[PDB]
């Protein structure tokens, strides 16, 4: 997998 | 909302799915014939991936056919290689091959496939 | 083949095109209905991200049918955030939501994001 | 974009 898109 | 995460491979992910559920031909909806060759796919994934097909399965009477007859000049094995492109991201194209993957994306307006026939053409010049 | 080349971009492009079919309501082929609260989506997006949907659409008598009603103790906010998920990539997870978020993925067989929930809920204890 | 996967 999770990222901050 | 703006404060939303993403998981990087979940489109990667539902792609893998949606070729699954194809080579079981599990909820497939149309057949594309060419040159008496058949090709049974889901609607949703062709009208994702061409403007030829997003056009023809937005019109009120083809959006309701089961069949979809291509014109006689389009080469299956061409149309085999775009097809399996359309379910992986993964394209085929060797020197054999790519004078007729180049006319089939055309004829079904994946503009990305062309712009790289058009490219890896000219590098062999 | 082996020789294949890729497009980076491809999966996403082809979510983005399906999640714009489900805002237009073009080719939406079941209803799921969350205490009385209405979601059209398409079959194949549900089965390509979900156990249960996945086991729902390929029995033989609930492939065919237009709605599914889901359990009442299900919330339907949390289904609408695992929804637009599922067609976006982004999960909007707030602290008013993750206990219903996570109860619906557990629900509905979405095992990342019940991953990613739990983690979220151990660093605030 | 294209790539070699
Ligand atoms: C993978 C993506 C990019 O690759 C292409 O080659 C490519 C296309 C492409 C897609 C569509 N389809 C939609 C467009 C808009 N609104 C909707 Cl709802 C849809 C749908 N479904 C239409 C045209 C496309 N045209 C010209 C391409 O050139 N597909
Ligand atoms: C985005 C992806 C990963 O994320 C998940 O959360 C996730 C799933 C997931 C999917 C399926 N569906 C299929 C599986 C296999 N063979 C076929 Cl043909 C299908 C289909 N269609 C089934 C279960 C899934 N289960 C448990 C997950 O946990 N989806
Ligand atoms: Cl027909
Ligand atoms: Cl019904």
């Amino acid at each position: 997998a999770w990222v901050i898109p | 909302a703006d404060s939303c995460i993403q998981f990087t491979r979940h489109a990667s992910d539902v792609l893998l799915n949606l070729n699954r559920l194809r080579s079981r031909d599990i909820l497939t909806d149309v057949v594309i014939v060419v040159s008496r060759e058949q090709f049974r796919a889901h609607k949703t994934v062709l009208m994702a991936c061409s403007g030829l097909f997003y056009s023809i399965f937005t019109d009120q009477l083809k959006c309701n056919l089961s069949v979809i007859n291509l014109d006689p000049e389009i080469n299956p094995e061409g149309f085999c290689i775009l097809l399996d492109f359309m379910y992986t991201s993964r394209l085929n194209l060797r020197e054999g091959n790519i004078m007729a993957v180049m006319a089939t994306a055309m004829y079904l307006q994946m503009e990305h496939v062309v712009d790289t026939c058009r490219k890896f053409i000219k590098a062999s010049e």
